[PDB]
């Protein structure tokens, strides 16, 4: 019937002034564009069919052609930026927004999907979809007493499209749009569907990836406890965005980091810092590095949760990127910590792995390690135990690495190693 | 001690 048509036949059908022939040809086009192996999007565009599909979007008395054209345009907009642009240039944004309020659920869902693709292209088309007034009708679709009454796929698509409306930077989404979307996002963050939860966490992670004012917008809604609860979820697709959002939040002020701590986040990091997925370990160690850059009481809370041994472990054995995050965490710890906290760090066995890491080729990690060692030596100076620390570093074989770095290409490493050897060795 | 900071086809 409408299977395996040529673009020539599709064009002939769509060009006829017979609405049923147009509908059949549009369905054939939808089936072509819905094929997994190289859908012929460029051929459909060159045939000039986008304006016809956009016009069909407005055929209220023929809902099937509305649906078929919306599906075809969705799949066109799912491609490159040029193909999404071809869809936008045909006037599809206002037509899809008008279809959001369709009495046919599948047509409204298809419009949500298409707008999601368009907005996911980037910040420009995101803001253009916002300017055409999509947020109000999108959120009106979720204005139900209980989200469980909605179809699962419909709700997942709405959540994903909203996440795309929260996505991308330079510029970030308009402040008023974020404020308009956030309450529904909190409500969705309390939903029970794993995919809805994952996409809501991704939206929150987007919204928290920015200056402290954006983070504050998010945290004032009271979402941090729910984010911590989701951080301890079993589904990796949920933990990943939740951990990203928590890390973004702790990149902010000390009070926002403290809101993360008060919600019980640290208690999850024994598992996160040993998680078998390298990405989780890296993100969690980065989050820890940003928590150790906070106040001394926050470093103390890190200590009380028994997380210093886990940082020692990550420093001893992990993917190099995770080890570099751990080096940063140790340097921040030593920069902001008390003398007691630093000697505790040393008692947990940090010196040996911190020195073994000096054999790396990256210069930044070497400089970070040297700064951490300088801070540790300063604490020892205040305790009059610099000779014991020097003996410890010498037994580990770190003095050899430092005297070798004295011949390093970078100026900072050269000077720091020479200063260490002249002041303590 | 300083802080350090898609599309879908319908088949």
């Amino acid at each position: 019937g409408t299977v395996n048509w040529s673009v020539e036949d599709i064009v002939k059908g769509i060009n006829s002034n017979n609405l049923e022939s147009q509908l059949q040809a549009t369905q054939a086009a939808r089936k072509l564009l819905s094929r997994e192996k190289q859908p012929p999007i460029d051929n459909i565009i060159r045939a000039g069919l986008i304006p016809k599909f956009v016009s069909f979007l407005g055929k209220t008395d023929c809902s099937p052609i509305q649906f078929e054209s919306a599906w075809a345009l969705t799949n066109i907009a799912s491609g490159t930026s040029e193909q999404t642009k071809a869809v936008v240039d045909g006037g599809a944004i206002p037509a899809f927004i008008s279809l959001l309020a369709s009495p046919h659920a599948h047509i409204s869902e298809q419009a949500v999907w298409a707008l999601g693709n368009i907005a996911g292209d980037g910040s420009a088309f995101r803001d253009l979809v916002i300017k055409h007034g999509a947020i109000d009708p999108l959120l009106a679709l979720l204005a139900v007493p209980d989200l469980s009454t909605l179809a699962c796929g419909y709700l997942r698509n709405l959540t994903w499209t909203l996440s795309n409306l929260c996505r991308n930077k330079n510029p970030a989404p308009p402040l008023d749009a974020v404020e308009q979307i956030l309450p529904t996002l909190v409500r969705l963050l309390h939903h029970n569907d794993p995919e809805v939860l994952a996409d809501s966490c991704w939206a929150i992670s987007y919204l928290t990836d920015g200056p402290n004012e954006r983070i504050e917008m998010v945290v004032k809604k009271g979402v941090v406890p729910q984010l911590v609860k989701l951080l301890g979820a079993t589904e990796l697709p949920i933990v990943t965005p939740a951990l990203r959002a928590i890390g973004n939040i702790v990149t902010g002020t000390d009070e926002q980091t403290q809101k993360v701590i008060d919600a019980g986040a640290l208690a999850v990091f024994p598992s996160l810092l040993t998680n078998p997925k390298t990405n989780i370990q890296k993100e969690a160690t980065w989050t820890m590095s940003n928590i150790t850059a906070g106040r001394q009481d926050q470093i103390q809370q890190v200590v009380n949760h028994g997380l210093v041994p886990f940082l020692v472990g990550v420093l001893s054995k992990a993917d190099f990127k995770t080890q570099k995050e751990a080096a940063w965490a140790i340097t921040n710890y030593t920069s902001g910590g008390t003398v007691e906290q630093i000697v505790y760090l040393v008692h947990c066995g940090i010196i040996e792995p911190l020195m073994n890491l000096l054999s790396a080729k990256d210069t930044k990690i070497i400089q970070v390690i040297l700064d951490a060692i300088s801070n540790i030596f300063q604490a020892a100076e205040k305790l009059g135990e610099t000779e014991k620390l020097s003996i410890m570093i010498e037994e580990c074989g770190g003095l050899d690495k430092i005297e070798a770095l004295q011949r390093h290409e970078n100026e900072s490493v050269y000077k720091a190693s020479l200063n260490l050897i002249e002041k303590y060795f | 001690a300083r802080k350090r900071s898609t599309k879908k086809l319908a088949y």
